[PDB]
């Protein structure tokens, strides 16, 4: 760990907050290379099979186990968190790379979320449930009350029930919501990162990361 | 009415009739926020069709002055900007942006020209006005029930249709994308002229449509089949046949020829359609295409839109942009609307009174919400 790298100075999850940590350049550089292969694996499977298939569910689960992504699943959590914020520096350089990095990270969350328990999803009535059953079936399990404004793509196509300014969405459709608001915050962060970069860009220690994209 | 008498009527109207009192209560919104009224944009049209915008004012008195001073023919209301419109020459490019605006709708009869028989172009009659009526009930219901909007003001355009101003706090802050999304939520009539059938429904009907249909049902017979008589003849009922599968044109063609009035013919259509389902919602697609509102998205899409001000005067009809009682909508009559020529008469002796009361009733409930 002779070489060192300050992340704080340099800067399933939405990767909102940067990591405030000092890490080795070897961890840094290797951790990048690790996640790169992962995203390239997602892109190959996305072309090969179709998301949802057990093979896809089985194969990506393997590569993730391979690339190391309670405290048992904590070491990958730190790896996944930090690895992502490094690649932000790589793929913010161009729309193609941004789109590419996004699209792979997009497909990533789907799977990570596909293998998620319903209990934890909520964290990250029964009479009223059955009372509005008909009104929703005709429009478009658990259902959540969102301000309609945040459900734009849904109600603008009449794929959900509205009442008193709030949408009533299923768990099937709520995926693309979180998936898209995330797509915005990320493409936003990338756009920001694209501003932050040309001060550190010249750094040799970052050369292999900015070239071997 | 004579539009040459107009420039004199305005002076008197702007000086002794315009309800500046209730007007300021509105745009300042209880003064809870500073520079709210002061950052509001307006635009005036003077003689010889000279147009100017980016006009703003300090307060009610400052307004009352420049208006009777300028005597404009058209007054449009814009958005709330980051600064003063009349100071836009000092602000640098990129900082002068519209930040807030009421949600608005502009409904025009011209968009129904393909589905009305009574009138043409800009001409209108009581027999077609039921379209505007149904449109309000359809829309006002949705905004209240589906969107939970509590403060909804509808206003006659002065001629060809009606406007709506939604002034709820949460509404005035809504983004352009949300504004656009609701238009799509409300819009069913899709197509220009190349497309004859502008409505297609799936087997499963979204409630917003279901509820809107049940409204149209209550007006359809007297409007469509009696007043309009859309099945008077072949020239008329063929247009309907364009909205249905070819496999039943002949069958209905006969029943129409064997029939005497549009009511009988419409009843036939229902039976054939109902029988066709058993063997889809052809009945409702037709009612909708003829009665459901058409929306120009552009007016509500843009936050920077200048729309005709309420209590403004239509330079040709002389009619006033008057408030409307949703509770007494069916009884509304746009021909019984006070003209500027009529109320200036009353002042030198108004009929404007009862409509202003409605606007105040709107302002009163607006304060309570702002408070409690
Ligand atoms: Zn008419």
């Amino acid at each position: 760990g002779y070489s060192e790298v300050n992340l704080s100075k340099l800067f399933l999850q939405f990767y909102l907050q940067p990591p405030s940590e000092n890490i080795s350049l070897i961890e840094f550089e290797n951790l990048a290379i690790d996640r790169v292969k992962l995203l390239k694996s997602v892109e190959n499977l996305g072309v090969s099979y179709v998301k949802g298939t057990e093979q896809y569910q089985s194969k990506l689960e393997s590569e993730l186990r391979k690339l190391k992504f309670l405290e048992d699943e904590y070491e990958p959590r730190r790896r996944d968190h930090i690895s992502h914020f490094i690649l932000r520096l790589a793929y913010c350089q161009s729309e193609e790379l941004r789109r590419w990095f996004i699209q792979q990270e997009m497909d990533l969350l789907r799977f990570r979320f596909s293998i998620l328990p319903k209990d934890k999803i909520q964290d990250f009535s029964d009479e009223e449930k059955t009372l509005r059953e008909q009104e929703i079936v005709a429009s478009s399990e658990s259902i959540y009350k969102i301000p309609f404004a945040d459900a734009l793509d849904l109600f603008r196509g009449r794929k959900v029930y509205l009442e008193d300014g709030f949408a009533y969405v299923p768990l099937k459709d709520i995926v693309a919501i979180i998936l898209n608001e995330f797509r915005a915050k990320l493409s936003k962060a990338l756009a920001l990162t694209a501003r932050s970069l040309p001060a550190v860009q010249s750094d040799e220690r970052l050369q292999p990361l900015l070239n071997h994209l | 009415f004579d539009p040459t008498e107009l420039p004199e009527l305005l002076k008197l109207y702007y000086r002794r009739l315009f309800p500046y009192s209730q007007y300021y209560r509105w745009l300042n919104y209880g003064g809870v926020i500073k520079n709210y009224f002061q950052h509001r944009e307006f635009s005036f049209t003077l003689k010889d069709d000279i147009y100017i915008r980016y006009q703003s004012f300090n307060n009610q008195s400052d307004l009352e002055k420049e208006m009777q001073a300028a005597n404009p023919y058209k007054i449009d209301i814009g958005a709330v900007y980051s600064h003063r419109p009349n100071q836009h020459n000092t602000v640098k490019l990129g900082a002068f942006q519209a930040q807030e605006k009421e949600l608005v709708f502009d409904i025009d009869m011209t968009d129904y020209d393909d589905v009305r028989r009574c009138c043409s172009s800009a001409d209108i009659c009581p027999k077609c006005w039921t379209l505007m009526t149904m449109a309000i009930r359809i829309i006002d219901r949705a905004l209240k029930e589906d969107f939970g909007f509590k403060h909804r003001l509808w206003v006659y355009s002065g001629r060809r249709g009606v406007h709506c101003w939604v002034c709820d706090e949460s509404v005035r802050k809504l983004s352009s994308a949300v504004r656009s999304g609701i238009v799509e939520y409300l819009s069913l009539v899709k197509g220009g002229q190349d497309v004859k059938k502008k409505v297609h429904l799936s087997e499963k009907i979204h409630p917003f449509i279901r509820k809107s249909i049940n409204i149209i049902k209550k007006y359809f017979e007297e409007y469509a089949l009696v007043n309009q008589d859309i099945l008077e003849n072949k020239e008329s009922w063929d247009k309907i046949l364009a909205l249905v599968p070819e496999t039943i044109h002949d069958e209905l063609q006969q029943s129409f020829q064997k029939s005497h009035n549009s009511l009988q013919r419409w009843e036939h259509l229902k039976k054939v359609a109902s029988r066709y389902q058993n063997n889809p919602w052809l009945e409702w697609e037709i009612m909708l295409q003829y009665c459901f509102p058409r929306l120009d998205i552009n007016v509500s899409k843009g936050i920077n839109h200048l729309l005709k001000s309420p209590f403004s005067v239509h330079p040709k009809t002389g009619r006033i942009s008057v408030p409307i009682d949703l509770q007494k909508v069916d009884q509304f009559d746009p021909f019984t609307v006070p003209t500027i020529s009529f109320i200036c008469r009353e002042l030198d002796a108004t009929s404007l009174a009862p409509y202003v009361k409605v606007f105040e009733h709107f302002l009163e409930n607006l304060d309570k919400s702002r408070k409690g």
